[PDB]
Formats: C-alpha cells, structure tokens, sequence
C-alpha cells in the first residue's frame, strides 16, 4: 500500500525539530566540550558544522524525500551496492537505541529524588557519600582531597560507581526499573498508541527551550561565570593537534544531527516529493546548533560558578565524561529560588528532549525495517511483536551500561557505538556515494525536480570534497595518533574493554564492506558487469 | 551574457513534423534546466515542454503530451524540439526559456521561431 | 491544468498613474513559485517579478509585487512610457506550467 505523508509542512519540522534537538545538545556537547579544554572544541565544532553536519543532514532529507523509503531501503535507487550503509546506519541506531535511553534513567532517577523538599545533592550528610565531603559554600573556610556533594551523590547514589569495567558490580534495581518505566513510556508512544499530536505542539516544542533560557539566565549572573565563559570560548590552539578534539567534535556534529542513522532519511521519506526541505533544514539545523552554543553558555558558566566556589580549576571542577550535565545543572537548580521545582522542571525537559530524540530515532528503526520488509510487519499484529521484541532486546542491553559498573559501558557506548569513527565512515560513504558513484550533478537535478533549484556550490562541493576529505582526514588522524579511551582523565580502560568498543564502531562500520561483498557475490557475471549493475538505481 | 537562438521554425503541412534549435551560449547548459514555450497568434503565452539539466525529467503540457519530444545536447549546448503530428492549433511563436529555479522563473528567453501549420 | 485567470488585458492608464493587475489561480500556488513576465511588442517576454514579490534584474523599484495563495497583484506606482507592453502571470510550480492571459497596458 501507500506508506504515509505527513499531513501538513509542519510535521516534519516537529518530527525533526525533537528528532536531533535533544541530549546531544543539552547533555553530550556540554562534557565533550569540557573533555577537550572548552574553547579549543569550537573549532572542529564550526568546521564540521558548516562543512560536514548540515549539508549531510540536507542529503539524508533529500534521500528520504527522493527516494520515498526509510534508511535501508533507499539506497535501492541511489547505488544498491552501498545499500550497506543503510544497514550501517541501523546498527548505529540500534546502539544509540540502547544507551541514549540510559541517560533518560538517570534523568528519571534525578526526577524521583527532586521530589524532596531538601535535594539529595544540595548537601552531604547522607549514606552514599564519603566522610571526605564537604558543602560547596564552605570550601573556602577549611583547609585538595575534597570533594562535591553533586559528584558524589552522583557518583556514589546514582551512578553507584564501581573500580571499574573489570567489576560491574549488582545490577541497580532502582536504575534498571527507571529504565524500564522510560522504556514502558517509549513503547506506549511509538505505535502503540497512534501518534502524540495535539501537546507535541507548544509544550514539548517550548518548555525544554524555556527551561534552556531559565537556565541560562540563572548560569549567567552567577558569580564567576565569567571565567567560565572565558573557558568555553577561548581556545587552546595546541589542543587542537590532539586527534580527540577532531574525532570528539564532528561525530558530536554528526550525533546531534542523528544524521547516520537511518532516522532523517526515515523522515524526509514521509515528505511530500515536490516540498522545500532546504530551508526548513537550515532553519532546523541553525536551531540545534544554537541550542548547542547556548546550553554550552549556560553549564559552562554554571562550571565557571562552580570553580569560584570551590577553588579548584574549571577544568577539574566536574567530570570530564558524560555525567557533566547531572553535575552542573543540578548544582545551579540548587542555586535557584526554590530548587525543587527547577528540579522536577528541568528533568521533566531532560526527559522530554530524551523521550522526543528517542521516539524519533526508534521510529526511523522501525520504519526502516519495515520498508525493509513490507507485508512481512504489516501495520497490525506484526508491528506491535516486532515493536516489544525491539524495545525487550534493547532494554536487556541496556541493564549491561545501567549497572554498578554502568557508566564504563556507558562511555564506551558513547564513544564507540554510535558517536565515533563509526559515523565518520558512514557520512564519508553516504557523501561518497551521492558525490561520485551517483553524481552531484545526478542528485543536484534530483533535488532541482522536487525543492525547485540547484543547490549552491557549498552542499554541492561538501558532499563532493569538503565531507569525505573531513571524515578521511579524522578517522586517520585519530589512529595515527590512537590515545585510547579513558573515563573521567583517570580510568584506563582495558584491552578487552577498547576490543570491545571498537566491536561496536566495526559492527556499525563492517556492514558497507560485508553487503558490497554479499551483492557482489550473488550478481552473475564478472566484476566490471556485477559492479555496474549494482551501481545502477532501481 | 547568456543568449539563446532559436531556429528551424517555417512552415509545414498539418500533421507533420519539425525539429526546433535552441542554441545556448554565455552559460553552462548542462546545470540549467530549460523550457519551450509557445506565443499564440493571440498572444497567449502558453509553456510546452521542460526538460531537466542533465535530461531526464522531462514535463509536457496536456496539449503535446504525446507528440513533442524536447531533448539536450549537453555537450554542444543545443535544445532540441522535435515535434511531430503538428495540428492546425500549433501555429505559434516558439521560444525557449532558461528556467532552472523554480522560485527564480524563465530568467532569460530567447527569440521567436515562427512555426506556421497550413 | 492549473488556469491562473488574470484581469482583463486591454486597460489604459495616463503616464504617471499608479495602476493594478490582478491575477487568480484554480488551484493554490506556493507564492514563491508565481512569477510576472513583460512582454513588449514585437520583442521575447523577460522576467519582470519572480516569487511575487522579487524584482528581476533591471525592473525599477517603481513595479511590485504581492498577493498569496490565489489571489496576486502586480502594481506600478508611476507609469512611464516604457511599460506599455503586455504582462503575463505564471505559476511554475505544478509540472503542467501555465502562464495567465494578457494585460496589455495602453496609454492615453
Ligand atoms: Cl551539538
Ligand atoms: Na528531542
Ligand atoms: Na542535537
């Protein structure tokens, strides 16, 4: 039958506007930001910004709208042979399926613990923490071996932070039941139910940008965030020979644009073929980088604050991994008058931007593999199986990162399964493919039939040069000059561990090299004969 | 200075053909989509036929749905018009038109093929 | 087809005299898509407004655009004799391209 449109222009701005507006704006840029020195991240950020991240998401829009399939899919009309990258991108997803959700338990046991009337990170006379705390207004009357209530109830109550990944410890029953209601709540709003229309419009679209401009106004006149900002914005220019700013800031571009996924692709297929998704993708995109910079202002005066505080330097006062964005913003609610409703406000936000950039990228799975197998999961009994299988394997998984030793897994996720070298090679094949093995010029009349013009000679010479030669030039430099992965700057992971993550990054990557040798192999003829045939569309 | 001429329009007998020349220069052909389109004796504008930059989609009006073909020549930059079964309501004044936009319109035209059916 | 019905083509106007032409379609254009060609007589047509409200290269700010949907205007505030031609609205969005009958603007 006929798949779905969206019924109106303005479904897929909504689509996308909470589809790639979520954590990796508020929560993932944030610490990759502080991991790499803060002013000396915006470098690469821009650069992969303007160079790489919107002219790959205006080409996976495009792909979705031309090509009206979902991810998988739709490289049956642009190369078949690279269909792979399709898959590619759904094993990204899958895995950013798991851990992405695993914030969202966190922020929901930061929501149950925000109904005190006293918050449990607000001081420090509790079970979880060390005898080695002290309150942050007192660390400059006492005499450096000290540490942070936010850290440890961070570390020690929500976390419950182990040695290491060599020790998972138990199983945390109050975060795996966390993620089991987040779960619950996502399975009960894909198809389930139908479609969340009538509150997606004003408060999801608003409150998270409300509480984002709450909780700049209260970063910003907070004592010392001067220096914070000083930290944010002034680069360290000799940081950015390190490999770690490059790598960590175009797959941050390319994780908050959830652009080799499957999922914008799955959302531009739902297009209608003659509708300008050119502007509406550089207004959407100028809106998440923006989103970005200005959260960025936000925790990073919120940091600055903090190292007034305590005394301890900017770049040691948080962690350097991916708990920066449940250690500042909490700390700056309790700066606020009446912390716990900023409590319960701003996790609600962490959960809504969560919730929005999880049932997007579950449904641009789902609607990838069910144009990937039409009539096999109709849209009956088959694709409410098919959608608790999904959701029961990917929670499963993610109790393996939700545990003692659950943040280890965590970064290695983060790093590794879906924000890594993983999507430089699938954004370097995607822009590979449309540029040279269909054409800038094919796809340019392509996009000239449906958007109305010829795209300029930036998107048209970044798909050409600029994206692969970007994408190239990273995933080299990042393993001629290997420093391996370590959490917080202090934990050295194992070699099992590093195997491990790089099985994530070779699981998503291996699937273009694996289905080029599949197709090549099931085409009869020689190699000249079955590789043209193959780069033909159908 | 992008100028395009139009030629091979005179006069053929009614249900017969003719092969039209939109010669381009000043511009590369190959990224711009072009168009015919036809001036009534009346003076009515009427569009015939769009073809794409590289050829391949290619749009006719109602009237000559099945009896234009336009086609490029990419490589010596010239549109072509063959027609054929040319009615006695096809008398026109035959221009092709540089429209690639679709939000920027027929930005240059060309001059007139006289193309007259009796 | 989409018929765009455009005001009746003989009008006369004297020199110097702010003056309208409308322009209706059957179906809605996207307003970005309807463009106003000037056709002058003996001569090609050329580009006069494109997105209803743009100028093309040339035209003097005296000619503008506006109008949405259906309805749309072309407008000179001050006629001189070098618009006494004939102008064609065209809708060049939806792949059967039409353009609008004639306005031919005489003088006095
Ligand atoms: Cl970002
Ligand atoms: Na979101
Ligand atoms: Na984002």
């Amino acid at each position: 039958p006929q798949r779905e449109k969206w019924s109106s222009k303005i479904d897929f701005v909504l689509s996308v506007a909470g589809g790639f507006v979520g954590l990796g704006n508020v929560w993932r840029f944030p610490y990759l930001c502080y991991k790499n020195g803060g002013g000396a991240f915006l470098i690469p950020y821009f650069i992969f910004l303007f160079g790489s991240g919107l002219p790959v998401f205006f080409l996976e829009v495009i792909i979705g709208q031309y090509t009206s399939e979902g991810g998988i899919t739709c490289w049956e009309k642009i190369c078949p042979l690279f269909s792979g990258i399709g898959y590619a991108s759904i094993v990204i997803v899958s895995l950013l399926n798991v851990y992405y959700i695993v914030i969202l338990a966190w922020a929901t046991y930061y929501l149950f613990h925000s109904f005190q009337k006293d918050l449990p990170w607000a001081h420090c006379n509790h079970s979880w923490n060390t005898p080695q705390c002290m309150e942050d207004t007192l660390r400059r009357n006492e005499s450096a071996n000290f540490t942070s209530p936010v850290i440890e109830f961070w570390e020690r109550n929500v976390l419950s932070l182990s040695s290491g990944i060599d020790n998972p410890g138990s199983l945390k029953w109050d975060l795996a039941l966390c993620l089991l209601l987040v779960w619950l709540v996502c399975f009960f709003c894909i198809w389930k139910g139908v479609r969340s229309t009538g509150k997606v419009v004003y408060f999801t679209a608003t409150f998270p940008f409300a509480m984002l401009l709450v909780l700049l106004v209260r970063g910003l006149t907070l004592p010392g965030a001067g220096e914070g900002i000083k930290f944010y914005l002034y680069p360290d220019i000799s940081r950015l020979g390190d490999p770690q700013v490059w790598i960590d800031a175009g797959t941050q571009i390319f994780f908050s644009y959830a652009i080799c996924l499957g999922a914008m692709t799955s959302l531009g297929s739902y297009n209608k073929y003659k509708y300008n998704s050119y502007r509406d993708c550089m207004l959407l995109g100028c809106l998440n980088s923006g989103t970005s910079f200005v959260s960025g202002f936000a925790i990073f005066s919120i940091l600055g604050f903090m190292a007034q505080e305590q005394g301890v330097d900017i770049a040691d006062v948080a962690e350097s991994g991916p708990g920066l964005a449940f250690i500042a913003y909490p700390k700056a609610v309790t700066m606020m008058p009446l912390p716990t409703f900023w409590s319960i406000l701003f996790f609600i936000m962490l959960l809504l931007l969560g919730l929005d950039s999880q049932f997007v990228e579950v449904e641009g799975q789902i609607t990838s593999l069910v144009d990937l197998y039409p009539s096999f999961l109709r849209k009956g009994y088959r694709r409410e199986i098919f959608i608790a299988i999904l959701c029961s394997i990917s929670y499963l998984l993610g109790l393996t990162m939700v545990t003692e030793g659950g943040m280890y897994v965590f970064q290695l996720f983060d790093y590794y399964a879906a924000s890594g070298v993983c999507l430089l090679w699938v954004a370097f094949f995607e822009c590979f493919v449309i540029a040279w093995i269909y054409g800038v010029n094919r796809f340019s009349e392509d996009i000239r039939d449906m958007i109305g013009y010829r795209p300029g000679p930036w998107m048209k010479y970044s798909w050409a040069v600029i994206t692969p030669a970007l994408c190239v030039g990273c995933f080299v430099f990042s393993l001629v000059k290997y420093v391996p992965l370590t959490y917080n700057k202090v934990y050295r992971y194992p070699d099992w561990a590093i195997g491990l993550g790089w099985g994530l990054a070779l699981s998503s990557m291996l699937c273009i090299p694996l289905v080029i040798v599949i197709l090549l192999c099931r085409t009869e003829g020689p190699l000249r004969v079955r590789i043209k045939y193959l780069i033909t569309p159908r | 200075e992008v100028q395009l001429v139009e030629s091979g329009g005179g006069l053929v007998k009614p249900g017969g053909s003719l092969k039209l020349s939109c010669a381009a220069s000043g511009f590369t052909f190959s990224s711009y989509a072009m168009s015919w389109v036809r001036q009534s004796p009346e003076k009515r504008l009427e569009w015939v036929a769009e073809i794409s930059s590289g050829g391949r989609y290619i749009y006719y009006s109602d009237t000559v749905t099945g009896r234009f073909t336009i086609s490029r020549d990419n490589a010596r930059n010239i549109l072509h018009l063959e027609m054929s079964s040319l009615r006695s309501e096809d008398t026109a004044m035959y221009y092709c038109a540089r429209g690639e936009v679709r939000q920027r319109g027929f930005d240059y035209w060309g001059q007139g093929t006289t193309l007259t059916v009796s | 087809e989409n018929v765009l019905t455009q005001s009746p083509a003989i009008m006369s106007t004297s020199p110097g005299e702010k003056v309208t032409m409308t322009c209706r379609a059957s179906s809605s254009v996207g307003s970005s898509y309807l463009h106003w060609y000037q056709q002058k007589s003996g001569a090609s047509p050329k580009l006069w407004i494109y997105s209803t409200s743009n100028l093309a290269s040339g035209v003097p700010a005296r000619f503008s655009g506006s109008g949405s949907g259906t309805s749309y205007s072309l407008t000179i505030s001050s006629v001189e004799a070098e618009d006494a031609a004939t102008y064609y609205c065209q809708q060049f969005s939806g792949y059967p391209l039409t353009f609008g009958s004639g306005t031919k603007l005489e003088m006095k």
